[PDB]
């Protein structure tokens, strides 16, 4: 019976272009060789063109 | 008096195929191809769909 203070967060994931992001520093853009990548949380491995 | 020319091979082609055999080759179309060395292809191209 003491009052509690509540916050409720709510968000979508990997749908559209994004605005809120995380504290991560970017790199350059290498092409035509097999690298990992990270585009707004989307991971992967392959060759960019 | 029998004339086996349409089923015996002719030397003008670069293969030993007769006149009925390449009529038979150009009627079995493929739902998917086999090997065209499409491994240099499918990498880095836009017509990979
Ligand atoms: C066997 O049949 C073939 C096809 O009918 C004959 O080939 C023809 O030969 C004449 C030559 O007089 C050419 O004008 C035609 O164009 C040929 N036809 C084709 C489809 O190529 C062949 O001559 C016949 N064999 C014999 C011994 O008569």
């Amino acid at each position: 019976y003491q009052p509690y203070r509540v916050v409720v967060l709510s968000f979508e994931l990997l749908h559209a272009p994004a605005t809120v992001c995380g504290p991560k520093k970017s790199t350059n853009l290498v092409k035509n060789k097999c690298v990992n990548f990270n585009f707004n949380g989307l991971t992967g491995t392959g060759v960019l063109t | 008096g029998f004339n086996f020319s349409q089923i015996l091979p002719d030397p003008s082609k670069p293969s030993k195929r007769s006149f009925i055999e390449d009529l038979l080759f150009n009627k079995v179309t493929l739902a998917d191809a086999g090997f065209i060395k499409q491994y240099g292809d499918c990498l880095g191209d836009i017509a990979a769909r």
